């Protein structure tokens, strides 16, 4: 499972 | 404008989503992020708590017995909620009534007080982290 | 001074 942790409009990426 | 939150505050953050997880949350509220500042436990908004006679896992514990557990672990991406996003930009509130140009857990820690509304709040309230109090804290710890 | 609250790669601009 992809879990990016970039925070892009209030959400995770 | 362009105020930068610290790496510190980021990993509060990036935790806040990690504590709901654990715990099979389909949402971030407030009590996470409060969860996700006692897990990296180390910035100034853990030492003005402790400054205060307030014991870390003392906090922890109570958040973990209001808000139990959930059936199964989601995957993804959790939403914030809205309650948490307003912590978020009362953090900025906070800093820049200090006169800070950045946000730290410091500030994340005046923002979940002055939500006034959440878990976070609440638990926080109970145990004397009064607003105008942990200011003071704060800013007699930032001095230097 | 001027606040703006766009939350953009932990950045409030």
């Amino acid at each position: 499972v992809v879990x990016t942790t970039v925070l892009v409009v209030w959400v995770f990426v | 404008m362009f105020e930068r939150f610290t790496d510190r505050a980021r990993r509060v953050v990036v935790l806040a989503q990690e504590e709901a997880r654990m715990l099979n949350h389909n949402y971030i509220g407030t009590e996470h992020i409060l969860l996700g500042l006692i897990h990296e436990g180390e910035g100034v908004a853990a030492k003005s708590l402790e400054s205060l006679g307030i014991s870390l896992e003392g906090v922890r514990s109570q958040v973990e017995e209001i808000i139990g557990q959930g059936q199964q672990a989601p995957s993804g991406h959790i939403p914030f909620t809205p309650r948490a996003k307003k912590v978020l930009e009362l953090s900025l509130r906070e800093a820049l009534q200090l006169g800070h140009n950045y946000i730290g857990t410091e500030h994340i820690l005046l923002g979940l007080i002055r939500e006034g509304e959440g878990v976070a709040a609440q638990v926080l309230v109970k145990l004397g982290a009064e607003l105008t109090r942990v200011r003071q804290q704060v800013i007699q710890l930032l001095s230097g």
